[PDB]
């Protein structure tokens, strides 16, 4: 049934209350948060949380020859692409936290900095490394060393952050250190041999935050090969823990994914090979997931912290902690959107799709193909403040009033009557010709009168159009 | 702190896939499948078996090795455990690969 396909899509990632995944606890995405800031070390002090921060950067003329404090030495300045994106990887900070960051000069002290790195030791390149910096407040012999970052500009994806997204995604990583962040779990590069087994929960993969080592595979995401560029959705709780929550960030009516209204790279794409990665944060507004320039079957969930199959990739978008998105539009491949308890405009597009819009007043359009629209409670749409299906195709689209029945424990449930009588379960339907609108009334509690009413735009064929 | 992400180049050549006590050749290539994808040969039949598909492209990740469909998607994710990369089955079962 299509609500199967919803019911599926609702429970997927379940985390936290004492599930076990993988042999690990589930940590929920605030634990998660929590987790990760257990350091307790942020630019505004220790212990010192939701505060917001005004930072300053530079990218420092490194001489050849000088050796830092980790005793490497083959330094250098961060060439025009690398200070590009790390600019970017700061920005995507500050849009989900109250963090203000200002570049100083080079040569004025900054409180974070970026260096590259290429030799363990005079004459001797390091071929092995990635990158590494200090949290904030970092007192080693005698000298603070907070906010310094280095990268092996010997890896071509640090050398180029523009062209490799792992590179991007080391910068953005980094300075979550810098900002204050640990890994989720007590792990170091180069220390032994860390893998999955050493995490603390579950949930430590690159799937929830970019501050993990492991594959987003271990939890069951798909990136197709890439990497998230700005902070997943734990990534999101941990630093808005540390420095409060930005309420300024995209507060008007936006878009993301095609014809995205954004200004930022990773939430934006122009073509079916571009696929994103990302996990929103909004502060207000009329917003849309456009995901209409997919050929992929997909699946988009509307709920605030849950997780989307968004071109092709799995796992790959997510909508952080009390963000609400309001509207969604699938590609051309037969998808499952779900709506969450805001009036939503949900659109199928192409293909075989599954809608349903939830509580609210939403709007549905099946568009081409054979769609579905799920129905589950009285007052997903109410007498008075219906749903309205806009494009019904009779004898090829279905409602689905299934769940109704499988909650009655009887299928002869729901049943079509040409006149009320009062009695639970009865549907009615009946054709506006003037409109050419269809209202379906049912009478879930069986009430004086129905309480439930679908206005559909459109004919249905109570013989064919019908899942229960 | 942060792992590195080796080449296709550095991982490329011959590889075993061992499952359950079968053993599958695989040559994983510097052929490009896709953008982040190169091309792996080996014995489709063979592969069948010990995976649930025979996959046609990997890529090294930071923390072990991904065998691909021809579309990219995982079809298994192979943890780097020291000298060996392993794979677990939905019923558990592991799946070993290994350079030769
Ligand atoms: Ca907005
Ligand atoms: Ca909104
Ligand atoms: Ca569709
Ligand atoms: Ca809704
Ligand atoms: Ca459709
Ligand atoms: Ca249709
Ligand atoms: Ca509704
Ligand atoms: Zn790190």
């Amino acid at each position: 049934t299509g609500y199967d396909a919803v019911d599926d899509l609702l429970h997927y990632h379940e985390r936290g209350n004492g599930i076990q995944i993988n042999g690990k606890d589930s940590f929920s995405n605030e634990q998660a948060g929590l987790f990760i800031t257990r350091e307790n070390q942020t630019w505004n002090g220790y212990k010192v949380f939701g505060q917001p921060v005004k930072l300053t950067f530079s990218f420092p003329d490194y001489k050849f020859s000088s050796t830092n404090v980790a005793g490497d030495t083959g330094l250098s300045k961060f060439s025009a692409e690398q200070q590009q994106q790390a600019k970017l990887s700061l920005q995507s900070w500050a849009d989900v936290a109250n963090i203000t960051f200002t570049e100083v000069a080079a040569g004025q002290k900054a409180n974070i900095t970026f260096g590259n790195y290429s030799q363990d030791r005079p004459g001797h390149y390091d071929y092995g490394t990635q990158a590494y910096a200090f949290l904030p407040n970092t007192i080693w012999q005698g000298q603070d060393l907070g906010g310094q970052t280095w990268y092996n500009v010997n890896q071509s994806n640090v050398k180029h952050p523009a062209t490799e997204d792992y590179g991007r995604q080391t910068f953005t990583h980094e300075i979550g250190h810098a900002l204050g962040l640990s890994h989720p779990g007590d792990y170091n590069a180069g220390e032994g041999n860390p893998t999955y087994n050493d995490v603390t929960y579950a949930e430590d993969t690159r799937q929830f935050s970019l501050m993990s080592y492991w594959s987003e595979t271990n939890t069951g995401g798909d990136n197709g090969g890439h990497y998230a560029a700005a902070p997943l959705l734990d990534d999101i709780a941990a630093i808005q823990h540390l420095y409060g929550a930005n309420l300024s960030t995209r507060t008007g009516d936006t878009v993301y994914g095609f014809n995205s209204n954004t200004g930022r790279d990773f939430l934006s794409t122009t073509s079916n090979s571009q696929k994103v990665i990302f996990a929103a944060w909004d502060a207000g507004g009329n917003d849309t997931f456009d995901f209409s320039g997919y050929t992929a079957n997909q699946r988009i969930n509307l709920n605030e912290k849950s997780f989307s199959d968004v071109g092709g990739l799995k796992g790959n978008v997510s909508i952080a902690a009390g963000v609400t998105i309001e509207n969604a539009i699938g590609g051309s491949g037969n998808d499952v959107i779900v709506g969450n308890a805001a009036n939503n405009v949900l659109k199928g597009g192409a293909g075989n799709d599954v809608l349903f819009g939830g509580g609210g007043a939403d709007e549905l359009w099946g568009g081409a193909g054979k769609d579905i629209f799920v129905f589950s409670a009285a007052s997903d749409s109410a007498p008075g403040a219906s749903d309205w299906i806009r494009d019904f195709q009779k004898g090829i689209d279905k409602i689905d009033l299934s769940f109704f029945n499988k909650e009655a424990n009887s299928s002869d449930f729901i049943h079509f009557v040409d006149h009320f009588s009062g009695t639970a379960g009865e549907a009615l339907l009946s054709y506006n010709a003037s409109s050419n609108v269809t209202d379906l009334s049912v009478n879930i509690g069986g009430h004086q009168a129905p309480d439930f009413l679908v206005k559909i735009v459109g004919q249905v064929d109570v013989a064919t159009d019908f899942i229960v | 702190s942060s792992l590195r992400l080796p080449s296709a180049a550095e991982l490329s050549g011959q590889w075993v896939l061992s499952g359950a006590e079968q053993h599958c050749d695989i040559r994983l290539n510097t052929d490009v499948l896709d953008g982040t994808t190169w091309k792996l040969a080996g014995d489709t039949a063979c592969l069948q078996k010990l995976l649930p598909e025979a996959p046609v492209g990997w890529r090294p990740t930071p923390d072990g090795l991904t065998l691909t469909q021809a579309d990219g998607s995982a079809v298994a994710f192979f943890s780097r455990n020291r000298d060996r990369y392993e794979h677990k089955l939905v019923d558990g079962s592991v799946r070993t690969l290994k350079k030769k």
